[PDB]
């Protein structure tokens, strides 16, 4: 009987432990999948306004040639 | 005596806050200045009070309470107004930038940057307790603070805290005063997000309040104000056996033991009596039997439902003030005669009562008569599940057509978690169809 | 918290200059920046336009902008000429002869850098930047080119900010011309990837107001402009007062802007005995719409109603409540709950009481669709268009532009069409 009543306890501290350690974990994976997902985002946001601007030069650097004929 | 510590976030959660704290200083004999005179321990004790206030050696009274919010101005406004020496300035806690009503925002973008803050001010409370009971935490639905913030502090609370107890008190949205187009996708992603770190939640239906205080105080057009001190006269209700002693008084762990048969069934419905203005009280004395009465009219109750739908697996009744067992029972013969109370059949029919002998208080300038006697009706009922479905159908009508859903990708949010989400709902509303089926 | 706003262009600049007036006069500042105001609520949230400096003047946080000094000059010496930044006027000399091309891709582009260095400096000592709001038009060169380029330049410095625009639409019934409708459809191209937000201020709308239901036959662009400023001032009252709905431009956007490409706002006002019921029914009605689009001819996807005065609260619910009820076949049954009121105490000058709306509806495509008409039917003779190439651009801009607005024009009539089953 004791040996029982102390594998109930354990098992009751092991839950909460592994309660603990599985919140612990998913917090975790959420926070960075979610990081990583928000940087991607604006990351596009960024990579389309920088081809806005090669296609700025590419436009004023074709002025440029036809501005020589002329 | 087991202090609790309650934590309020977000506009609602905040204004909630100091609608309670006002009402606690009330009832309890505190000053604005946190001075209560009828205590003569100075610097500490183990008086019901201390529960919920703690005390310095200057004798002031402290709210066992954190208040955050992620932009300044609603707090901004307890920080310089009549309560203002009642809390210590490290106990208010405010960022500068909002969540804008999403709750992305609320959970990771805005949250995140202020969570460590709040957890470590959470700490400096309960390092100050002797046997912590739990977390009261308040808080809305619709708002991305109230939403986002809410379910990020209570998984991180489950971490630090374990199995210790978090109790919510939540506001669920209504057109009559919502905010945003967007309320029952932040509803839906909290309530699936907190479920499993939530021991008991109170859900409180601004519309229910609404329409209480425009039917029962005339009020034309109910503010914020007006919704806030009928809910705090509610939450009063609910933690009085926490706050004061009594030979009848019975412990608010004890009605949850009866409140929740299951993990995920934890919602428990309040109704509240009795509501009544000056004017309508004067010369009506309101005895034990009306006001136990009024708890089985659906319009008294916190979220619109209909009981009269749905099956009990429990019934527990906290009076307050100049009542005694014998008229309880007598009223509750009486109201067992004529309604429709049908419980599971997997459950007891006694109704459980509990009566604290401190009459009921109001706010000077307020709406509610003061009475002799008052009561709150918790009910677990199936027919709370109602509130879910109304929710549901909002989110599904949207979410449909993804409108809006962009808001929330651009957070860094994945439609994976609305679905997911969704789904926990959908189980959610199953379970409470499943425990009022006939047992085999 | 603080707003940045800025004004490029002749129209940009003169709808601007009317916009400062206009709140000046509402928050109690006087033209040389100083305070004399009643109620402390005209204080509040001042800062969310204004910056405090020493002596307690407050400085409009704003941003002139052209390619020549004419209309800055003009400003200057305006009533509240003087209380702007002198350090905030930004001219150039070059000018962009109504030509788009010129403002976004030569001119303006060698402008821009020195404009960037004054709203950096605004920007920097902001507790809290909410974002930006641009007023243009989208029929000239300046406005509509350098400042299609200013909201991609400052979006790639502030990508987590909101860009808000007013932005006005040409017409024939006002036009400057001719090549009004390659500006615009060149602007709308960039308006509906880089902001968040847009008002859609119509001349067509605004001319039609003045001649028709003003009984001006000679509509200046000083009568427009009354018109634009009572507009403004009413839709910005939720960002300036304190207050519950709407009360910043995040907030605004989340609540109005189901999918992102949708963000092209109609507004309107009211008025043009004066019930509630009665600013209820003008705000509602196709004659009070600030952009040239018969509502009853599409469906609200969103709407924000702000009423201005002192008024039953109750019978604002009841109206509001009514008007959706006798109207719901005009409201997407897939978005529930999607009109929201706002209240404030103050009207706005020489009002007891107005309302202002701000509508998501998805009979703006009447609008493009009168652009595009006007723009097919020059680009299909490929008329003028050596203007623009010879500044550098191809014609496979203009099919890009046309296509785009095309698609967003399809993409209002999608959501229209759907249904909640
Ligand atoms: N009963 C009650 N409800 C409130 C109160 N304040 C806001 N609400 C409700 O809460 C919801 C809006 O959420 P808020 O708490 O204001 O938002 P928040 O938590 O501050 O989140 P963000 O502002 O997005 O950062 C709506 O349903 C409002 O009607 C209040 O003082 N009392
Ligand atoms: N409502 C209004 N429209 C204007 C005003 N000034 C110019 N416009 C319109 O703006 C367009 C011409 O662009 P404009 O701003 O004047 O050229 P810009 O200086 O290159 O930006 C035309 O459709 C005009 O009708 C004004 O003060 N009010
Ligand atoms: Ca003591
Ligand atoms: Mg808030
Ligand atoms: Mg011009």
């Amino acid at each position: 009987k004791r040996e029982h009543e102390r594998e109930v306890i354990q098992k009751a501290i092991e839950e909460n432990n592994n309660f603990i350690k599985m919140a612990k974990e998913k917090l975790a994976q959420k926070m960075e999948s979610n990081k990583e997902n928000r940087e991607a985002h604006l990351a596009a946001m960024l990579e389309r306004l920088q081809e806005k601007d090669k296609h700025a030069e590419e436009v004023r650097k074709n002025k440029e040639l036809k501005e020589e004929a002329s | 005596m087991r202090e609790c510590i309650s934590i309020h976030v977000g506009q609602a959660g905040v204004q909630i806050g100091n609608a309670c704290w006002e009402l606690y200083c009330l009832e309890h004999g505190i000053q604005p200045d946190g001075q209560m005179p009828s205590d003569k321990t100075i610097g500490g004790g183990d008086d019901s009070f201390n529960t919920f206030f703690s005390e310095t050696g200057a004798g002031k009274h402290v709210p066992r309470a954190v208040f955050v919010d992620l932009e300044p101005t609603v707090i901004d406004e307890v920080r310089t107004g009549t309560y203002r020496q009642l809390f210590h300035p490290e106990q208010l806690i405010t960022g500068k930038e909002d969540a804008a009503n999403n709750y992305a925002r609320g959970h990771y973008t805005i949250g995140k940057e202020i969570i460590d803050l709040v957890l470590d001010r959470i700490r400096k409370l309960a390092d100050q307790c002797t046997g912590l009971q739990g977390f009261l935490v308040f808080h809305s639905f619709g708002g991305g603070t109230g939403s986002g913030f809410t379910s990020l502090l209570m998984e991180r609370l489950s971490v630090d805290y374990g199995k210790k107890s978090k109790l919510e008190f939540s506001i669920y949205p209504a057109p009559q005063v919502s905010t945003a187009v967007v309320e029952p996708y932040n509803s839906i992603l909290t309530t699936h997000t907190t479920l499993e770190h939530s021991d008991c939640a109170f859900m409180v239906d601004n519309e229910a309040i609404y329409d209480i205080c425009r039917r029962n105080l005339d009020i034309e057009r109910p503010t914020y104000t007006n919704l806030n001190r009928l809910i705090s006269q509610i939450v009063s209700s609910i933690t009085a056996s926490l706050r004061f002693d009594g030979a009848l008084n019975v412990d608010l762990t004890e009605f949850q033991t009866n409140l929740v048969p299951y993990p995920r069934i934890h919602f428990p419905l309040a109704t509240y009596a009795p509501v009544i203005s000056a004017e309508k009280a004067y010369h009506e004395q309101l005895s034990v039997a009306e006001i136990t009465n009024a708890c089985f009219e659906p319009a008294n109750q916190m979220v619109k439902c209909d009981p009269r739908h749905g099956k009990y697996m429990a019934c527990c009744l906290l009076y307050r003030g100049d009542v005694v067992p014998k008229d309880v029972n007598a009223a509750i013969a009486t109201i067992k005669t004529k309604r429709s109370i049908q419980f599971v059949d997997w459950c007891p029919t006694g109704f459980k009562v509990g009566i604290n002998y401190q009459p009921p208080t109001v706010v000077p300038g307020g709406d509610l008569a003061k009475v002799q006697r008052a009561v709150c009706m918790l009910s677990n009922t199936t027919a709370i599940a109602e509130a879910w479905a109304r929710l549901d159908h909002k989110f599904d009508l949207m979410y449909a057509k993804r409108a809006f859903v962009h808001w929330y990708v651009g957070e860094g949010m994945e439609e994976g978690e609305f679905s997911e989400a969704r789904e926990d709902m959908a189980a959610l509303e199953k379970d409470y169809e499943e425990v009022g089926v006939d047992s085999v | 918290r603080e707003i940045v706003h800025i004004q490029a262009g002749q129209c940009g600049n003169q709808i601007g200059a009317k916009f400062w007036e206009v709140i000046s006069d509402e928050h109690g500042i006087d033209p040389t920046g100083s305070y004399h105001g009643d109620s402390d609520l005209q204080l509040e949230r001042i800062n969310v336009y204004y910056n405090e400096a020493t002596g307690n003047k407050y400085v409009p946080r704003a941003i002139l902008v052209d390619l020549e000094p004419g209309t800055m000059d003009s400003v200057r010496s305006g009533p509240f000429g003087q209380i702007f930044r002198p350090d905030n006027f930004v001219f150039g000399q070059s000018g962009a002869g109504n030509n788009w091309a010129k403002g976004h891709y030569t001119e303006g582009a060698e402008l821009v850098d020195s404009v960037l260095d004054v709203v950096r400096k605004e920007s920097e000592s902001c507790d809290c930047l909410q974002g930006f709001q641009l007023t243009h038009s989208l029929g000239g060169g300046t406005g509509s080119g350098m400042g299609t380029l200013l909201i991609s330049k400052i979006r790639e410095e502030y990508p987590d900010r909101i860009m808000n625009t007013f932005s006005v639409m040409p017409s024939p019934k006002v036009s400057d011309t001719v090549v009004e409708p390659y500006n615009a459809t060149l602007s709308v191209h960039q308006l509906v990837e880089n902001t968040d937000e847009t008002y859609c201020i119509d001349n067509e709308a605004l001319y039609d107001i003045c001649f028709r239901t003003l009984k001006l036959t000679t509509p200046t662009y000083g009568d427009l402009n009354h018109l634009v400023s009572a507009t403004m001032s009413g839709v910005t009252t939720c960002l300036r007062f304190p207050g519950q709905l709407n009360a910043d431009l995040r907030k605004l956007a989340v609540n109005m802007v189901p999918f992102p490409r949708l963000h092209f706002f109609m507004p309107g006002f009211a008025p043009l005995a004066l019930t509630v019921p009665e600013l209820t029914q003008q705000m509602f009605d196709s004659k009070n719409m600030m952009a040239a689009c018969d509502p009853r001819h599409g469906r609200y996807l969103t709407v924000a109603a702000i009423f201005r005065g002192r008024m039953s609260m109750k019978e604002v619910d009841e109206q509001m409540l009514n008007v959706q009820n006798k109207n719901s076949s005009y409201f997407v049954e897939w978005i529930p709950n999607n009109v929201k009121t706002a209240v404030c105490d103050i009207p706005p000058r020489g009002l007891k009481m107005s309302a202002t709306f701000i509508g998501n509806s998805t009979a703006i495509q009447e609008l493009f669709k009168r652009i595009s008409e006007q723009f097919t039917a020059m680009f299909r003779r490929k008329a003028f268009l050596h203007w623009y190439t010879g500044e550098g651009m191809d014609e496979m801009e203009f099919t890009e532009a046309e296509s785009n607005m095309n698609d967003l024009v399809s993409e209002y009539q999608q959501y229209q069409d759907a249904t909640a089953d």
